[PDB]
């Protein structure tokens, strides 16, 4: 009889910017520029 | 076992009226309050998200307000085509639970 | 580029400016110690149970609202807040027509480093913010089980005593009795 | 565009179970957190919940109508159905099949097409 | 930066954590640089009857040193603040792992 | 510039012990980052780890060869030694001393002096 | 007791071609690696720290990548000069482990 408590995780490539870390993967992301 | 209430059943106005119709609940619940619109033989659509969020597509003359026992609905102008039945459900427990309804003309 | 007619977006010099809506994207039961969960597909935050019945996850519907509350907030607020054709001079201007570069050179260069700022730093904001609220969490279901439970680290609980469906998901509501389940706890506690 | 529609015999004779199905004709059925319910409506009496359903298999279901009820789901057939007992004259009525969303995400952030976060009903099927 | 002081029957002494010292020391290169990176004239002269030109140039001028002089200011007083409370983030993770 | 240099008297008879040098010239043995190790290398095989130690005085030693090790360090003279024991033909070889850090920090934010992040070797002493 | 592996063993190349030069672990060694280079007759100079930075003085031309089982140095163009010998050095444990060497002609 267990109970745990964790986060969701799918198969996504987008990678964002930090300060400390470059190129860190996440989730979800939005796009705010146009080319 | 929380049980709605709507007042009055029936609402009568012209054209460019505004209308005010009221949801009460005895519990206190949190913003768990929908605004569903039924046609004459159709299905219903929903109007509000959680008592305070239009859904995308719903016109701007319907809006919303209220929190914990009490929740209204406001329509600034109406339509001939806003001849409905509108109903409040609430989801704060696992229990779902309509208003006995209100007929608009 | 940046002579634009209409109702039309600011120009930057960026080539890159992507905002974080989501969680980091760790894979691979353990809790959030270990990592993330693939299997849950229902929600951003949530439980995992097993016991005699069966075993299976779930969601935390309160606390993934909450944070679509604030992330919708944050990218409407920096949508909202940062909401010319060209001109001509001849030979004997040379003055203005530096003047005129040395304006429009300087306001893009601001601009840009303003969108760069706001990006980089509200992305720390949303992933501290994520780390917060699996913590909450956490730190409820804790308080709620008190001794009856013994964590293994790795954001987990073991149940001393039996624990059915029903009794899971009075621990996933919030409303769990304390008194009701408390001597078979305490003799399992001291009988190892 | 997600589209939802019902199937049944509609001829019940009292003391006798019921059998709907509804099925899906679009984007099929979604992990994404959706209550799958169903709300019946008499003819002359106001909307009523019978019991919603989740992608896992896990059911809640009205507790004044427990009687015997049964909700199930084929995620292969994209279909769920409900199957209800001793059908009466008061039992006769119309029957909807819903799926409403979990969260309220009006700006797309969430679930990612803007048509995920409708609340799509059933056409709705007289059963006598 | 960080580390474990013991003491025991065979002796007493320091030591270091080098692992969590590396991460201190990426993250402080890495926001360093980055304020460099993203903060990457000769004068004009005008006679008597231009003196509105004159005017709008020292306007021009004296209103981006301002901007650029407050946004340095406001960038490093928030990375201080920012280094400090990673640090002592640093040393609460530490003693919560060897707590578990 | 910190220079490291090795001496010994490279005439060893087996089933005898064997000792080296190695001192420092410059900026002395720092305290702040730094493994003081001993690197051989057969002539005609490759490189072979010998040991490691750090200012304070812990040591630690290669399991395959930790038959009779012994690394020692004396500040003030700034130099370190070591021990070795019944060297055979495949133990006379080539031994270096060597200056590692402990952390990589090529923009200098943690040892100030720019040479004070370099992995400086020694000269090589042939023992035979 | 982790052990290395490099191959192949000889590289044989003119000047101005692209090397790729690959050392591969058994256990889960995370990006603890670095490069000797080893002139005839002389002591080992250190090019790469943790397998994905140069070191300050460094030439452009070499670089490094890979991470847990394997890493892999790449050399843009070659030069008279480059003739030596190639050893990937582990750090992840106390045990310090060496190649077994990658002569290049
Ligand atoms: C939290 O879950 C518990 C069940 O563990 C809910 O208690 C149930 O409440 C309904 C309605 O009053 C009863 O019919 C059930 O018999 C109760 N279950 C038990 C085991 O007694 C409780 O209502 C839930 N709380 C909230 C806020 O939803
Ligand atoms: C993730 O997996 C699903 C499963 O079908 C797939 O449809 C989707 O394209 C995958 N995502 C990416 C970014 O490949
Ligand atoms: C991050 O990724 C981009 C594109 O893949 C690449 O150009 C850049 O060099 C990467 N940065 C680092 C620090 O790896």
């Amino acid at each position: 009889d267990t109970i745990c408590i964790g986060y969701h995780a799918n198969n996504s490539t987008d990678t964002v910017d930090t300060v400390c870390e470059k190129n860190v993967t996440v989730t979800h992301s939005v796009n705010l520029l146009e080319d | 076992d929380i049980q709605m209430t709507q007042s009055p059943s029936s609402l009568s106005a012209s054209v460019g009226d505004r209308v005010t119709i009221t949801c009460r609940a005895s519990q206190g619940i949190r913003n768990d309050l929908g605004w569903y619109q039924q046609k004459p033989g159709k299905a219903p659509k929903r109007l509000i998200y959680a008592a305070s969020s239009l859904q995308s597509g719903v016109p701007s003359r319907f809006s919303g307000s209220g929190s914990g026992t009490e929740f209204t609905l406001t329509i600034s102008s109406l339509q001939p085509e806003d001849f409905a039945t509108y109903y409040c459900l609430q989801h704060n427990s696992y229990q779902w639970t309509f208003g006995q309804g209100t007929k608009v003309e | 580029h940046p002579v634009t007619i209409g109702e039309c977006p600011k120009y930057v010099r960026s080539t890159k400016l992507r905002m974080v809506t989501g969680l980091r994207n760790i894979p691979s039961i353990a809790g959030f110690i270990e990592g993330g969960w693939t299997g849950m597909m229902d929600g951003w935050y949530g439980y995992h149970h097993q016991n005699e019945q069966g075993s299976g996850y779930a969601a935390d519907q309160k606390s993934t609202q909450n944070a679509i509350n604030c992330i919708t907030n944050k990218v409407n607020s920096v949508i909202e807040k940062m909401n010319a054709v060209g001109k001509e001079f001849n030979k004997l201007e040379k003055r203005m027509e530096n003047l005129n570069k040395k304006v429009d050179d300087g306001f893009l260069d601001i601009w840009t480093y303003n969108a760069e700022l706001l990006v980089l730093l509200e992305n720390e904001r949303t992933l501290d913010f994520h780390d917060s609220n699996v913590k909450n969490l956490y730190e409820k279901v804790k308080n709620q089980l008190r001794n009856n439970a013994k964590e293994l680290g790795n954001g987990c609980f073991e149940f001393y005593h039996k624990c059915d469906n029903e009794c899971m998901e009075s621990v996933k509501n919030g409303t769990y009795d304390y008194p009701k389940y408390s001597e078979e706890s305490k003799l399992n506690r001291e009988k190892i | 565009q997600v589209q939802l529609q019902e199937s049944g015999p509609g001829l019940v004779k009292p003391s006798q179970t019921l059998s709907l199905t509804c099925t899906v004709s679009g984007g099929s059925i979604s992990s994404g957190g959706y209550y799958w319910s169903w709300i019946r409506q008499h003819p002359g009496k106001g909307l009523e919940w019978i019991g919603y359903i989740y992608y896992s298999g896990s059911t809640y279901y009205n507790p004044s109508l427990k009687s015997r009820v049964t909700i199930s789901v084929d995620t292969s057939k994209n279909q769920f159905s409900l199957k209800l007992s001793s059908v009466t004259a008061a039992d006769t009525a119309v029957y909807y099949c819903a799926r409403v969303p979990f969260y309220y995400d009006s700006s797309g952030y969430y679930y990612g097409n803007a048509d995920d976060a409708f609340d799509i009903w059933g056409q709705g099927t007289m059963v006598t």
